[PDB]
């Protein structure tokens, strides 16, 4: 059911276990961490501190891969989730303090936090009270350390919505010796934000997309969807035309200036695609395919500026090899 | 109502067009000159009426959220040229409006008392702040006790640079 397998069970202890660079900037020793010592340790300060946790997840590219190691989203981004209930001011402080009292160990506060770390964004809101620690990496893999209270629906891809709740597997952590085999392996329980696990995660076996929060659909989603179609994800959906109209209309919306649209598609094209080459070219056609065949309310002169903007880079793309 | 950002892994080319971003606004703005007694930001009193306060989070907290992308450095100084010196954004009006560069001696005591309402546990401040020592822009949102009382006003944007 919602119960991961034993394959599953391994490959979590797989990106959980092996190690990640903390590259060093500024203070230079770097730092060889591994997923679950900080995920423990953090857990445990904060318990300590009587934060109180509720559950220890793990999001996006890397749950997709210990569902179904087939599927083209790459475990390139290790996103932790830390649902919890902090709702005193000081609760971010001490949750600050325990993740910068964690980092200490494996080798001051601030000077460790000036030195390997890449966001620190807390925000409290009407609906929004979570806060985010994002650990540098010069090889681009990131780390995240989300602990958050309560958090707004988001626009989400039935194969992106995955959460694995780590905590039966933690358990065996603080055993001397990881008690781990076929026969004893932790019954750890896989969810999903776009709605039924077993509807979900059968999207992810054979290349489907499906949304939910269309409501909520943001500018770039558009591009993350072509990023979807260009990995094998074709959409089943014969409800794409609207999906394709609801995107493409916030995307110009969002960025309505061709220069605007240049950076973005520049930046999505830098960072969101690595160690991808033919699926760069690929990409931009398959987009332009989605504007030129879907997209049903840019202006004339509009219309040609943007996919033309697109063959341009397409151009780029090609010339450089 | 907090929102607090804090970014660390910037280039020193990101600092740098930052900080003329930062300067151009400090162009904007007319001096306090005998009439009065690396950090480079301001500081907004925004008091939270209805209106140009709502507004103003909106535009706040929507940068913020399009900076938690996975890497986003580079579209960073694009992003804030476009938000705090555009038109029709509630934030660039702001500092456009009622914006003061001051000097060392009143501008300190601000990113001091600022400092300790971030680091220690009524008004609400807008700022933001890129520091080299390390890069650190820092901005954000917060609810806190008066840094400021005895010159600034509501919707005052104090300008905050310093050596």
């Amino acid at each position: 059911p919602n119960v991961l397998n034993w394959e599953q069970v391994q490959r979590l202890d797989g990106i959980l276990s092996e190690t990640i660079p903390i590259h060093g900037r500024g203070n230079f020793p770097t730092l060889e961490l591994q997923p679950s010592l900080i995920v423990k340790v953090v857990r445990r300060r904060l318990a300590e501190k009587r934060i109180g946790v509720r559950d220890v997840r793990l999001n996006g590219s890397a749950a997709s891969h210990v569902l179904h190691q087939d599927s083209g989203l790459g475990y390139k981004d290790l996103d932790l989730i830390f649902c919890a209930d902090l709702r005193g001011e000081g609760e971010f402080q001490t949750v600050k303090d325990v993740v910068l009292d964690c980092l200490l160990d494996f080798l001051t506060p601030l000077t460790l936090k000036e030195a390997y770390v890449q966001k620190m964004v807390k925000v409290c809101n009407d609906s929004d009270r979570w806060s985010l620690i994002s650990l540098s990496n010069n090889s681009g893999k990131n780390v995240e350390l989300k602990f958050v209270d309560s958090l707004r629906r988001q626009f989400e891809f039935s194969v992106d919505s995955f959460q694995i709740k780590l905590d039966s597997l933690l358990l065996f952590y603080e055993c001397s010796e990881n008690p781990m085999t076929e026969t004893f392996h932790p019954t750890i329980i896989g969810e999903s934000v776009y709605g039924d696990f077993q509807e979900a995660f059968d999207h992810l076996c054979n290349k489907i997309i499906a949304t939910r929060n269309p409501e909520e659909i943001r500018g770039g989603g558009l591009l993350k969807y072509c990023n979807l179609l260009v990995r094998g994800f074709r959409p089943a959906s014969d409800e794409i035309k609207t999906l394709q109209r609801y995107m493409c209309s916030r995307f110009f919306i969002d960025f309505s200036d061709i220069g605007e649209q240049q950076r973005k598609l520049e930046s999505y094209l830098q960072n969101h695609f690595v160690g991808l080459e033919d699926r760069k070219y690929e990409y931009l056609m398959t987009l332009h395919g989605v504007v030129n065949e879907s997209t049903v309310c840019l202006m004339g002169h509009e219309r040609r500026q943007t996919l033309n903007l697109i063959t341009m880079l397409a151009i780029r793309v090609l010339a450089d090899q | 109502v907090n929102i607090e950002f804090e970014a660390y892994s910037l280039s020193d080319n990101d600092y740098d067009g930052i900080k003329k971003l930062l300067q151009q606004l400090f162009l904007k703005a007319p001096v306090n000159t005998a009439e009065l007694t690396e950090v480079f930001g301001f500081i907004s009193l925004l008091n939270l009426t209805e209106r140009k306060g709502t507004q103003c989070v909106e535009q706040i907290q929507e940068l913020v959220l399009r900076f938690c992308e996975k890497n986003c450095e580079k579209s960073m100084v694009e992003q804030l040229d476009k938000f705090l010196n555009d038109t029709t954004k509630p934030v660039g009006l702001l500092l456009s409006e009622r914006f003061i560069n001051v000097p060392p001696q009143i501008a300190l005591p601000m990113y001091q008392q600022l400092q300790k309402e971030l680091a220690g546990a009524g008004k609400c401040y807008f700022y933001l702040l890129i520091s080299k020592t390390l890069v650190s822009l820092k901005a954000g949102l917060i609810q806190s006790r008066s840094t400021l009382s005895d010159f600034q006003g509501t919707f005052m944007t104090v300008g905050i640079a310093l050596s």
